[PDB]
C-alpha cells in the first residue's frame, strides 16, 4: 500500500521549509505532493474535503509559525479553519490522523523531513481510506 | 567565485548564486562585456580617461558561436583547462 | 549605490495577485471584511470593494468567502482545485 | 490555451534522478501543450533566447518550466516571456529539484512519477490562469539614515552627493558615534 | 402572498406553495399538510414558481406572412372555428388540462365530428386500481420497470419506505446505474422483454408493479400479464394530469395527423410533427412558429381539478392571477361551442 | 421592566388570543401608531394543522392570526431576508427564528435597525400530518375535531371543538416516534433573548401573558402600546418569575438529555450513514430551507463540488461543504431535516458538530452578536 | 557610489 498525500504550503515560510530540506539533500518518502499557496490563510475546508473526496489518504498544511506570517494574521485564520476540518472530518469516516498540519518556518528543513517521514509511516500504517 | 563548489559559512552552491548575475552582465543593456581582452593603455584623468584595450583573438566569431561544443568534442587535442587549476583537461578548443 | 538604484528608476512595479469581487455574485455579508489585516476591503453600494493599493494577497478572504464572490487573481479557487485534481488524478 | 512545456536538466541537479526524456514527452501528450522541450540550462541565456524563440514562432501563449523552485527564478521567467510579448502571469513554474529530485535519491521511479503528477498539475494550473497588467508607483527620491556615526555619516554624505534629499536621524544629541 | 397549488413538473401529487409579491411569483413555500409529500419537494417543485413568468406569450397570434402576429382574441376564434368545421382538425392534448377542461374537450370533440383525436400518452388505456402511495410500504413484492427514484422523487420514497417495511423489489431496466438499480434490492438489465416477465411469473398475487414510460413497448405486455395475474399496476405518466385527462379523452393511438390543434396549457407537450396546419394553446410558443396561437392561463392560474398518477385527486383555486389577454381553456372551449 | 404580565385593552383579541393577546394587541399598535409598515405573523389554514405566513400591512382583522400553532414548525428569518429585508417589519418569532434573523443580521442581510422581534416562548412544534396520525392512533379520535394543542403539564393536550380536553404524556408518544420533533427535543432556547421582547406563558396568570423587556427597542414598544392604551400590563409576582426560571431549567436539563440521545448514544453509526447518503437525490432542498444557506449562489453547485450524475452525491463535497461553510452557526431549527425527500436525519450530524465547535469556542450560533471565532480579525 | 558621485554631478 503507497498513500496517496496532498501538501498545501504557504510561500513565505513552510515552502521554504521544503526547499531548506530539498538544498540541504534531507531524504523523504515521495508520496507528498505540494501545492503552494502566498499563505495558509489560502487555505480552507473545501480543498481538504476535495482531496479526500478526489482519494487522498492523507493531506498535510504547512504554515509560518504563529507570529512569523507574512502577512500578518492568516495562519490564526487557517488554525481556527483546521480546528474545525478535524472537527468535521471523523463524522465521515476519515480519522483526523490522515489530516496533519504544521508550522514550518522557511529554514526548518529538517523539521519539514521528520514530518513528511513521520506522516507517510502514520499514513500508510492506517491503511487505505 | 565561479571555481568554488560550496561557501561558506552557509555551504550554498557558488555557481547557484553567481551564473544568473553573470547573465544579467551578459544581457545587460548599460554594459559592454569584452571579455578575453586586456587593458593596454591608460591616458588622461577623471571624467576624460583614454583607454587602448586589446582583444585577444578567440580564433571563434563571438556573433555566431552559440557555445554548442561540437568543435570540441571533435578535437583532437588535449590541453589542461585553466578553470580545472592543473588538475583538469579540455581540448585546443574549450 | 543600493538605495540610489530604486529612487534613480523611480518606478516599482506592484504585483496584481489581490482580491476582485464579483458584484453580482456578493451578497454583502462582510465577513471578509475584518479578516484583512491591511483593510483592504470595504463596502460600497452593499458590495464589497477591494483597495489594491491596501490589499497585499493573502488570500485569507477569498478562503472566508462561502459562496465565491471574492476571488484571488493568479490563484483562483478553480486553479488550485484543478491541482488537487490533477494531484490524485 | 497553447501551453508550451519546458523541462530544466540542469546539468544532472534534475536530470541524473529525474528522466528529463520520459517527463517532456509526456508533457508534449497532455491535452492543450502544443510543444515539449528540455534543455541543459534553462535560465541561462541560450535557454531564455530558446524560450522567446518558441513563443514568437509556435505562438504559445502559456508557458509552464518544470524547473527549480518558483522563489528562485520566477521573476527571471516572467522577464523573460515579456521581452517575448507575452504576459508574465501566464506563465507556471513546477517545483521538481528541490521537492522532487534532491528529496528521492534512491527512488527514481518514485521521483520520475513525482515529477509526472507536478508537471501535470502546473499544466493544470496553467490552464486558467489569464493576463493580469501590473500597476507601477512612484517611487520618492529621498532617504533616511537612522544613525548618525561612521557608517551612517558615510551614508548619508553618499546619497546627498549623488544629489538625493536625505534625512539623518540621531537620537544622542551629536553625532559621531563610537 | 403564500398560497397553496399543485407542482406541475411530473405526475406526482406534490403540494407547494407559491410566494407571490405584488401580483408576481417570487419564491416557494413547503406545503407540509400536504399527504402525498408533506411539504417535501425534488429541485423542479422548488423550481414551479418560475413557469407562470418564463417566455410567457400573453396575447392571441395569427401568422401572417412568414411570422406570427398579434390579433385579437374574437379574430382567432374565428379562424378557429372555420378550420373546425371545414379541414380535418385531428385534436391532440397533454395531460396538463383540468378534469372538467377534459370534459369540455371531449363534448367538443364530438360535436365537431373529429375522427382523430386524444390525449398524447404511451401508456394504454387500462383498469388501473386507485392506490394510495403511503401504502405502497405495505406490499410483499415490488417490481419496478424502469428508473421511478428519477421519474418521481417523491414516489421513489414510498418505494424506500417499503424498503424499510421488508418488501423486495426488483428492478428492471435497460441501464444498469440508475437510481433504482442502485438501491433496489435486485435489479436486471434485460435486453429482451420475456427476461422481465418470466422474473415476473415469481411474483406472488397482489403484488405491485410500478411502471415508468422509460420502456415503452414493454408497458403493454406487462399489463397484460398484470390483468392476468393479478397484480396492481402503478404507472409513472408523463404528465401532472395525464390520469385525469384519461379519463375522459382516450390516449391518441394514431399517427397520420395533420392539421393539429395541441391543447398543452403546462407546455409539456414534446415536438409533434405536423403534416398539415397547426394551432397550439399553450402559455409560451418558445418552440416553432404556430399556424395559430391561442394564450391560455397557467396550471396554477385557473380553477379545477388534477388527477395524480397514484389516483390522488385535487381541487385547485387559482394561486395567481392570469395576465391580462389570456383565457382559461374551458373559456376557448365554451366560445368555441356557442360560435 | 424586565418584567411584566400583559394583556390587550381590546376584549375580541384577548378572546382569541392565546394567552390574554398581547403580541397582537402590540401588532395592533405598531401598524396604527405607525413604528412599522407591515407585521409577518401567521394564520391558520383550512385546519390547525395547516398554518401560513401572512404580511398584514393593516390592523384590520388582525384577530384571524392569534393563537399558537403547535403542528406549524415555520421559519420567517429566510423570509425577511429573501423578500422583506426592505421594509421596516415587527415579526413574531419563535427562538429558532430569532436565531436565524441574528445570523443574519450580523451578516448584514437583515437591517437590525428595520425589524421589531417580539419572539414567542417555545416548547417545540410537531410535523402537520405526523401530528394528525398520532391523534387518530393514541387519542382514540378524528384529527378533524381538534381545535388546539399545548404542551405545559408535560403532556400533549389536543382540545376537541366540543369543550373536552386530551392529554397523553409527551414522554410517552415521544418515545413512541411521535410528538415534537426531534430538533424541537434537543433544542436548548425555550425564551427568545435573542428578540427584543419575549413573550410566553410560563410566568402567567390564565387571561394574561408573560413579557420580558430585553432592549429598549423592547421597552419602547412596550412603553407605546400602554400609552396609546392597547395593552394592559402589571408587575408578575417574584414568586411566579422562580416557577418560570425553574421551568426553564428543567426544560433546558430535558433538550441536554435528548442532545445526550440522539447525538451520541443513539446517533447513526458509520454504516448507517453511509446508508442514508447512498439515497440523497441532490435536490438541495436542505440547502434552500435553511436559513443560514442565503448566498445568491451556492458554492455547491460550482462543477468541481456538484455531482452531475443521476447518482448520489459523495457526502464529503456536499455535507462536509455545507458543514465547514456555516456549520459553526447551526441553529438547529429542523427544516432542512423536514423538507428532505429522502428523510434523511441532516439536523442531527449539523447540530452535533455545531456542538462540538461551540464547545472548543463558546460560541453559540444565534445568541451571540458577533461573528463566529470563525471570522475574528484579531491574532486571537 | 563613489564613481556614480562624479558621473552623476558632471564636472
Ligand atoms: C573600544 C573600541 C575600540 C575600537 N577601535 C577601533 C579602531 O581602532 N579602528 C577601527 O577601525 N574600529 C575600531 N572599533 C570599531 C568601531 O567602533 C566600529 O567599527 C564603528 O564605530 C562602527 O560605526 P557605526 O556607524 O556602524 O556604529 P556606531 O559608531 O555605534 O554609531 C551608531 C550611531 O547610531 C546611533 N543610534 C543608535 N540607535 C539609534 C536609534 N534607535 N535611532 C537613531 N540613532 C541611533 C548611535 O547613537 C550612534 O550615533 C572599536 C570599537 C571599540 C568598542
Ligand atoms: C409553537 C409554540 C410553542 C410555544 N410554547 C410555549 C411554551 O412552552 N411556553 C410559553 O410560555 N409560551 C409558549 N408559546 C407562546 C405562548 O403561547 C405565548 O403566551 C403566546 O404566544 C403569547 O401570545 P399572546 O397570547 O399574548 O398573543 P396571541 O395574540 O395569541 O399571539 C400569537 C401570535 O404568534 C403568532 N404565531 C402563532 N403561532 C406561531 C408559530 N408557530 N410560529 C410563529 N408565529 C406564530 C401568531 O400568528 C400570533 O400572531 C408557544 C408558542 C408557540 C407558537
Ligand atoms: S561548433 Fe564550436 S565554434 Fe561552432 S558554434 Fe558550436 S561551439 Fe561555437
Ligand atoms: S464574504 Fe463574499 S459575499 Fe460576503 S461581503 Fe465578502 S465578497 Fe461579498
Ligand atoms: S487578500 Fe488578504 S490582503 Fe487582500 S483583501 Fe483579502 S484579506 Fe486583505
Ligand atoms: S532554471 Fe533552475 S533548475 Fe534549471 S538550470 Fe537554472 S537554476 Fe537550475
Ligand atoms: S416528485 Fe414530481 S411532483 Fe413532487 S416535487 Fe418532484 S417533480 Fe414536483
Ligand atoms: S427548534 Fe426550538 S425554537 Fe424552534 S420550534 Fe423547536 S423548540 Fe421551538
Ligand atoms: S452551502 Fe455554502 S455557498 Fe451554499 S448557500 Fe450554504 S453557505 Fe452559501
Ligand atoms: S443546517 Fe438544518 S438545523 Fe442547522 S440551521 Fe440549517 S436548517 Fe437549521
Ligand atoms: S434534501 Fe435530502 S435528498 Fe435533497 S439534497 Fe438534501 S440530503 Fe439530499
Ligand atoms: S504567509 Fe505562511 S502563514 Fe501567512
Amino acid at each position: 500500500f503507497e498513500p496517496k498525500i496532498v501538501g498545501f504550503c504557504c510561500n513565505w515560510c513552510s515552502y521554504g521549509g521544503a526547499d531548506t530540506a530539498g538544498t540541504a539533500r534531507m531524504q523523504y518518502p515521495p508520496n507528498v505532493r505540494i501545492i503552494r499557496v502566498m499563505c495558509s490563510g489560502r487555505v480552507n475546508a473545501s480543498m481538504i474535503l476535495k482531496a479526500f473526496s478526489e482519494g487522498a489518504d492523507g493531506v498535510f498544511v504547512g504554515g509560518c509559525h504563529i507570529g512569523d506570517c507574512h502577512y500578518d494574521s492568516g495562519n490564526y485564520k487557517w488554525k481556527r479553519r483546521a480546528r474545525f476540518i478535524e472537527d468535521i472530518l471523523p463524522e465521515f469516516g476519515i480519522d483526523k490522523e490522515r489530516f496533519r498540519w504544521e508550522w514550518i518556518s522557511a529554514s526548518e528543513g529538517e523539521k519539514f523531513q521528520k514530518t513528511m517521514q513521520e506522516f507517510y509511516e502514520t499514513v500508510k500504517y492506517l491503511g487505505p481510506l | 567565485m565561479g571555481q568554488l563548489d560550496k561557501t561558506f559559512p552557509t555551504l550554498d552552491c557558488s555557481m547557484c548564486i553567481l551564473a544568473p548575475k553573470m547573465v544579467d552582465v551578459g544581457k545587460h543593456d548599460n554594459i559592454e562585456l569584452i571579455t578575453y581582452a586586456e587593458v593596454k593603455e591608460v591616458d588622461g584623468y577623471i571624467g576624460n580617461f583614454k583607454v587602448k584595450i586589446e582583444k585577444k583573438p578567440r580564433y571563434i566569431d563571438e556573433e555566431l558561436c552559440t557555445g554548442c561544443g561540437s568543435c570540441v568534442e571533435v578535437c583532437p587535442i588535449e590541453m589542461p583547462n585553466y578553470f580545472d587549476e592543473g588538475i583538469g583537461m579540455t581540448k585546443a578548443v574549450y | 549605490a543600493r538605495a540610489a538604484i530604486p529612487m534613480v528608476k523611480g518606478e516599482v512595479e506592484i504585483e496584481p495577485i489581490i482580491a476582485v469581487t464579483d458584484s453580482d455574485v456578493c451578497g454583502g455579508c462582510e465577513v471578509c471584511i475584518e479578516l484583512c489585516p491591511f483593510g483592504a476591503i470595504s463596502i460600497e453600494e452593499g458590495h464589497a470593494n477591494v483597495n489594491v493599493a491596501l490589499c497585499k494577497g493573502c488570500g485569507t478572504c477569498v478562503a472566508a468567502c462561502p459562496s465565491g464572490a471574492m476571488d484571488q487573481q493568479h490563484f483562483k479557487t478553480e486553479q488550485i482545485m484543478a491541482q488537487i485534481e490533477a494531484a490524485l488524478n | 490555451p497553447k501551453i508550451g512545456v519546458y523541462v530544466c536538466h540542469c546539468g544532472v541537479n534534475i536530470g541524473g534522478v529525474v528522466d528529463v526524456e520520459a517527463v517532456r514527452d509526456y508533457a508534449a501528450k497532455l491535452p492543450n501543450v502544443v510543444i515539449a522541450k528540455d534543455y541543459k540550462y534553462y535560465c541561462s541565456d541560450p535557454g531564455q533566447l530558446e524560450i522567446q524563440k518558441d513563443i514568437k514562432e509556435l505562438g504559445i501563449n502559456r508557458v509552464v518550466v518544470a524547473a527549480c523552485s518558483p522563489r528562485l527564478h520566477e521573476p527571471t521567467f516572467r522577464r523573460c516571456v515579456e521581452e517575448a510579448g507575452l504576459n508574465q502571469f501566464l506563465f507556471e513554474f513546477a517545483n521538481i529539484r528541490e521537492h522532487d529530485s534532491w528529496v528521492h535519491m534512491d527512488n527514481p521511479e518514485g521521483a520520475t512519477e513525482k515529477a509526472k503528477d507536478l508537471v501535470r498539475m502546473a499544466v493544470a494550473k496553467a490552464r486558467l490562469l489569464e493576463p493580469l497588467e501590473a500597476s507601477k508607483v512612484s517611487v520618492d527620491d529621498k532617504a533616511l539614515v537612522i544613525g548618525g556615526g561612521v557608517a551612517g555619516i558615510q551614508a548619508a554624505l553618499d546619497l546627498a552627493d549623488m544629489g538625493f534629499k536625505t534625512y539623518m536621524v540621531e537620537k544622542r544629541p551629536s553625532i559621531s558615534g563610537r | 402572498m403564500v398560497k397553496h397549488t399543485l407542482c406541475p413538473s411530473c405526475s406526482a401529487g406534490c403540494g407547494v406553495n407559491i410566494v407571490e409579491m405584488g401580483g408576481a411569483p417570487v419564491g416557494t413555500y413547503p406545503y407540509r399538510r400536504h399527504p402525498v409529500n408533506e411539504g417535501k419537494t425534488c429541485r423542479a417543485g422548488r423550481d414551479c414558481y418560475e413557469i407562470p413568468l418564463m417566455d410567457r406569450v400573453t396575447s392571441p397570434g395569427v401568422k401572417k406572412s412568414g411570422k406570427l402576429s398579434g390579433v385579437n382574441w374574437d379574430e382567432a376564434l374565428d379562424k378557429l372555428t372555420e378550420l373546425l368545421s371545414s379541414e380535418d382538425i385531428s385534436i391532440l392534448t397533454t395531460g396538463t388540462l383540468t378534469n372538467e377542461e377534459a370534459l369540455k374537450l371531449r363534448e367538443i370533440i364530438e360535436n365537431f365530428n373529429v375522427k382523430k383525436s386524444g390525449l398524447i400518452t404511451v401508456f394504454p388505456e387500462f383498469d388501473y386500481p386507485e392506490i394510495d402511495i403511503r401504502n405502497i410500504r405495505d406490499y410483499d413484492n415490488i417490481a419496478v420497470i424502469g428508473d421511478a427514484i428519477t421519474c418521481a422523487p417523491l414516489i421513489g420514497r414510498r418505494i424506500f419506505h417499503a424498503m424499510a417495511a421488508g418488501a423486495e423489489v426488483r428492478s428492471y431496466d435497460r441501464r444498469d446505474e440508475t437510481r433504482m438499480a442502485v438501491n433496489s434490492g435486485f435489479h436486471i438489465t434485460f435486453s429482451d422483454e420475456r427476461e422481465v416477465l418470466n422474473d415476473l411469473q415469481q411474483l406472488p398475487g397482489g403484488s405491485l408493479i410500478i411502471i415508468t414510460p422509460e420502456i415503452p413497448e414493454i408497458i403493454g405486455p406487462v399489463l397484460e400479464f398484470s390483468s392476468e395475474n393479478e397484480f396492481d399496476v402503478l404507472p409513472i405518466f408523463e404528465d401532472f394530469n395525464t390520469r385525469g385527462v384519461m379519463q375522459h379523452l382516450p390516449p391518441v393511438n394514431e399517427g397520420e395527423f395533420d392539421s393539429v390543434w395541441l391543447i398543452d396549457p403546462g407546455a409539456a407537450a414534446e415536438p409533434v410533427d405536423v403534416s398539415g396546419k397547426f394551432v397550439l394553446q399553450s402559455i409560451r410558443t418558445e418552440g416553432l412558429t404556430p399556424d395559430i396561437f391561442l394564450p391560455v392561463a397557467a396550471w396554477c392560474e385557473k380553477s379545477g381539478s388534477y388527477t395524480s398518477t397514484a389516483g390522488y385527486t385535487m381541487k385547485l383555486e387559482p394561486a395567481l392571477q392570469a395576465p391580462e389577454g389570456v383565457l382559461s381553456d374551458m373559456e376557448i372551449f365554451e366560445r368555441i361551442l356557442r360560435a | 421592566m424586565k418584567y411584566l404580565l400583559a394583556r390587550a385593552t381590546d376584549e375580541e383579541i384577548q378572546r382569541k388570543g392565546e394567552c390574554g393577546g398581547a403580541v397582537t394587541a402590540i401588532f395592533k399598535y405598531m401598524l396604527d401608531k405607525e413604528v412599522v409598515d407591515a407585521v409577518l405573523t401567521l394564520e391558520r389554514g383550512y385546519d390547525v394543522y395547516d398554518g401560513i405566513p401572512v404580511l398584514l400591512e393593516d390592523s384590520s382583522g388582525i384577530e384571524s392570526t392569534c393563537g399558537s400553532l403547535h403542528c406549524a414548525p415555520t421559519m420567517f428569518g429566510d423570509l425577511i431576508s429573501r423578500y422583506l429585508s426592505d421594509m421596516r417589519l415587527a415579526v413574531a418569532v419563535k427562538p429558532c427564528d430569532a436565531m436565524a434573523i441574528r445570523e443574519l443580521e450580523k451578516r448584514h442581510q437583515i437591517d437590525p435597525d428595520k425589524v421589531y422581534k417580539i419572539g414567542l416562548n417555545c416548547g417545540g412544534t410537531l410535523a402537520p400530518v405526523s401530528a394528525r396520525e398520532m391523534i387518530e392512533t393514541f387519542y382514540e379520535i378524528d384529527p378533524d375535531d381538534v381545535v388546539s394543542e399545548e404542551i405545559d403539564r408535560g403532556k400533549f393536550i389536543v382540545e376537541l371543538r366540543d369543550g373536552s380536553h386530551r392529554e397523553i404524556s409527551i414522554d410517552y408518544l415521544e418515545e413512541e416516534g411521535f410528538g415534537r420533533r426531534e430538533n424541537c427535543q434537543r433544542c436548548e432556547i425555550m425564551v427568545p433573548r435573542n428578540a427584543d421582547l419575549a413573550c410566553g406563558n410560563w410566568g402567567a396568570d390564565d387571561g394574561w401573558t408573560f413579557i420580558e423587556v430585553n432592549t429598549e427597542r423592547g421597552q419602547e414598544i412596550i412603553e407605546g402600546a400602554r400609552s396609546s392604551g392597547y395593552i394592559e400590563a402589571r408587575e408578575p409576582s417574584e414568586k411566579m418569575v422562580k416557577i418560570r426560571e425553574k421551568i426553564e431549567n428543567a426544560m433546558i436539563s430535558m433538550a441536554r438529555k435528548f442532545q445526550d440521545k440522539y447525538l451520541d448514544e443513539e446517533y447513526p453509526s458509520l454504516d448507517e450513514w453511509d446508508e442514508y447518503w447512498k439515497r440523497c437525490i441532490n435536490c438541495f432542498a436542505c440547502r434552500d430551507a435553511c436559513p443560514v444557506c442565503f448566498c445568491r449562489e451556492c458554492e455547491l453547485e460550482k462543477d468541481y463540488l456538484l455531482e452531475s450524475d443521476e447518482k448520489a452525491p459523495d457526502p464529503l463535497t456536499f455535507q462536509g461543504v455545507r458543514l465547514s461553510h456555516m456549520g459553526f452557526s447551526c441553529i438547529n431549527c429542523g427544516q432542512c431535516e423536514d423538507v428532505c425527500p429522502m428523510d434523511i436525519p441532516i439536523a442531527r450530524i449539523y447540530h452535533r458538530i455545531q456542538k462540538k465547535y461551540r464547545d472548543r469556542t463558546g460560541f453559540t450560533a444565534g445568541v451571540s452578536q458577533e461573528l463566529p471565532p470563525m471570522y475574528s480579525g484579531e491574532k486571537d
